[PDB]
């Protein structure tokens, strides 16, 4: 098979930056090389075909060049909606093969999380389980810490969205699950958030 | 416009088979090849094979030889990809994709929306949908956060919308986490003007196609 080697694996650039990604084929594939864009949650989308032709309807800021074994893909003016994983694909010789992908993130200004806390609903308590939800909304960069303090101090789970196409931020959902009895027992439920945007950890809490 | 509408997600036991459909519209079915490409969670793209809508002759990548079968019904403009003797690492989103007219040009101009096939012994459970109600403790200077928690469900995925698709700004639907119980839980949240809480109704529309669950829950302030 023809392997495709893509580089870099991932990159972060600022809106307006010129961005170039490379593909290398393990052997000569002439110009039978395509580029696709896979935005979060979406199927891939053809941007460039036959090394350099711009698919119809694709913004003019996308370009590609090369022939033989070395190809490049360029975004001339990086836009926030360009957050995605980009893939090359050859069709010189079956099986059609893809590169490993280049993850393109936007570098933007530091943004501290907006922290919100949600007590379990009445419906869920009727069912004998309580889930407490801590939301860290619209923050940058991605590294964030959440510590659960139940009555001012093991079974929480976290989940981070992909970078938001609009404002280039991330969001994080943390859920602490408890039996109804263990929930009814304690009184103060807090999540303490640490993040580079904060001059100090923010604790957001409620009293049962 | 060209549309490739793919069949719904489903779970299959190891050793069983899946048949994924792809109904095409907005173009002359028989003038185009159809390809299939799969993607395992958090991984790259893998070509499976190609079928000629005209005649139905097929060619498959070596690694699926002996377990993939591609067919097509020209009277319903539908393409089928069946994967037999399923294994864990067949868990993937499967895509149909069509290239342009040939009059060799194998770049995929149009994609289906994908079908998550999950290979597991576990059984399908629909979700419980609980509201994450807007409180003073989900308010931030005139911005309030509400949402709903889609808990205990299998397999993936669920789709969440808000007010039947009317409310799109400020919405984050988080990746599902796999609980210790072997089930998935997910949350969807949206930020709105605090002004809106008394005047506007917010309803999250959860849909779990594998279990045929469709819930519409109004989220109201505490």
């Amino acid at each position: 098979d023809i392997q495709l080697t893509q580089s870099p694996s991932s990159l972060s650039a600022s809106v307006g930056d010129r961005v170039t990604i490379t593909c290398q084929a393990s052997q000569d594939i002439s110009n039978y090389l395509n580029w696709y864009q896979q935005r979060p949650g979406k199927a891939p989308k053809l941007l460039i075909y036959d090394a350099s032709n711009l698919e119809t309807g694709v913004p003019s800021r996308f370009s590609g060049s090369g022939s033989g074994t070395d190809f490049t893909f360029t975004i001339s003016s990086l836009q926030p909606e360009d957050i995605a994983t980009y893939y090359c694909q050859q069709y010189d010789n079956p099986p059609l093969t893809f590169g490993g992908g280049t993850k393109l993130e936007i570098k933007r200004t530091v943004a501290a999380p907006s922290v919100f806390i949600f007590p379990p609903s009445d419906e869920q308590l009727k069912s004998g389980t309580a889930s407490v939800v801590c939301l860290l909304n619209n923050f940058y960069p991605r590294e964030a810490k959440v510590q659960w303090k139940v009555d001012n101090a093991g079974n929480s789970q976290e989940s981070v969205t992909e970078q938001d196409s609009k404002d280039s931020t991330y969001s994080l959902s943390s859920t602490l699950t408890l039996s109804k009895a263990d929930y009814e027992k304690h009184k103060v439920y807090a999540c303490e958030v640490t993040h580079q945007g904060l001059s100090s950890p923010v604790t957001k809490s409620f009293n049962r | 416009q060209v549309q490739l509408v793919q069949s719904g997600a489903e779970v299959k036991k190891p050793g069983a088979s899946v048949k994924v459909s792809c109904k095409a519209s907005g173009y002359t079915f028989t003038s185009y090849y159809m390809h299939w490409v799969r993607q395992a969670p958090g991984q790259g793209l893998e070509w499976m094979g190609i079928i000629n809508s005209s005649g139905g002759s097929t060619s498959y990548a070596q690694k699926f030889q002996g377990r993939v079968t591609m067919t097509r019904d020209t009277s319903t403009s539908t393409v089928y990809m069946e994967l037999s003797s399923l294994r864990s690492e067949d868990t993937a989103v499967y895509y149909c994709a069509r290239p342009p007219r040939n009059y060799r040009a194998e770049y995929f101009q149009h994609w289906g929306q994908g079908t998550l096939v999950t290979v597991s012994s576990a059984s399908t459970k629909g979700p419980s949908v609980f509201p994450l109600a807007p409180s003073s403790k989900s308010t931030s200077g005139g911005t309030a956060a509400l949402g709903c928690l889609v808990k205990d469900y299998f397999p993936e995925p669920v789709t969440v919308s808000w007010n039947s698709g009317a409310l799109t700004s400020g919405v984050h639907t988080f990746p599902a986490v796999l609980q210790s119980s072997g089930l998935y839980s997910l949350s969807s949240v949206v930020t709105v003007p605090s002004s809106s809480l008394g005047t506007q109704t917010y309803i999250c529309n959860v849909n779990h196609k594998p279990s045929n669950t469709k819930v519409d829950k109004r989220v109201e302030p505490k």
